[PDB]
């Protein structure tokens, strides 16, 4: 392998890489939100403009002209009630992946927190036992023996 | 055409959670590595070699004894008190 | 502009109902607390 | 001079555009002080060297 | 400053977004402590070789 604290940069990299592509999908699945919103809006206004009609039609007892208006309008109130439902629903999810998101973004940076604290040590491991390594030598008669052994000399 | 256009709308919208799906197991891939011993390992087993290095020195350098702790530890408080019992003396 | 807007919107979170009410009550006590002191200092 | 005569709504209204500007004067107030901690270190670092 | 004037609900909703913080504020502080043994004894056995 690598050094694996290379992977720990790079691999921490890929993530980088995919944090953003999950942060560019989730916009993707709010924009549909909204623009299913909007198509909800204007069928109701439709339908009030059928209302507004509706709201002058039965006046001075025109009321077949009403029934028909009226049975118009639920047309478009079946396409409002099937569309207002639909939009509910994706609440969840969006808010949902947020949280998701959220929790993985203090994951990811408490993670690689760790990484730099964490590191250290192993910089440290590594001139601890060299630097007793050979310091080690010049006592108890191994370059010790070097002093001693030019001692009998 | 409704049903066309009703059908490509649950296009966009579902083919998020795929997109979703993809990045949640794979950046919980390598994130599930560094912890539970699997990249963690790497978390752990350089701990192991922080404790191979460590027992390397205890070796070599024999810890001091409970007895010289208890030696060294002992003579400290004379060696305060003896020199502060010059001090709380000579000049009281 | 709907994909753009929302690319805002993550990535600078909007105000939630809880700060704008924070912020919306705090305004009323600013401006009563304020013309109270106005209302009292010169009546 | 505008709630004087009476005109209330009229002070609300002026009031209520001051928070901006107080929001702004409370905000850039504690800025400053803050920023004085490291000027005045600082030339002690320098006199000290 | 919630609380007062009887807006109770207001604080129990804003002590409740507290705890997030305190949350993170008691595990984070813990974190800081255990790490100057580390810092403290290294030095000690910098300056002793």
């Amino acid at each position: 392998q690598e050094a694996p604290e290379d992977l720990l940069e790079r691999l921490l990299g890929e993530m980088e890489l995919e944090l953003i592509e999950l942060r560019r999908a989730l916009a993707q699945t709010i924009a549909t939100f909204k623009s299913t919103e909007r198509q909800r809006d204007a069928q109701q206004l439709i339908a009030q403009r059928w209302y507004e009609k509706a709201q002058a039609a039965l006046d001075r007892g025109n009321e077949q002209l009403a029934r028909e208006a009226l049975g118009q309008r639920q047309s478009y109130q079946s396409h409002t009630e099937a569309l207002g439902k639909s939009l509910g629903e994706q609440r969840a999810l969006v808010e949902q992946v947020r949280g998701q998101l959220q929790k993985l973004e203090r994951k990811y940076l408490e993670l690689k927190s760790q990484k730099n604290l964490y590191l250290a040590r192993l910089k440290s491991a590594i001139a601890a036992q060299k630097i007793e390594e050979i310091a080690g030598n010049l006592d108890n008669a191994s370059a010790s023996s070097l002093f001693e052994r030019i001692e009998t000399k | 055409e409704r049903k066309y256009l009703e059908l490509k709308s649950q296009k966009n919208l579902y083919l998020a959670r795929l997109k979703s799906a993809i990045a949640a197991q794979k950046i919980e891939e390598i994130a599930g590595n560094l912890d539970n011993a699997s990249a963690s390992s790497l978390f752990e087993r350089i701990e192991t070699k922080i404790l191979e290095l460590e027992a390397e020195r205890e070796l070599l350098n024999p810890p001091p004894s409970p007895l010289d702790k208890k030696f060294e530890q002992w003579e400290e408080q004379q060696a305060v008190e003896a020199t502060l019992a010059a001090m709380k003396a000579r000049r009281s």
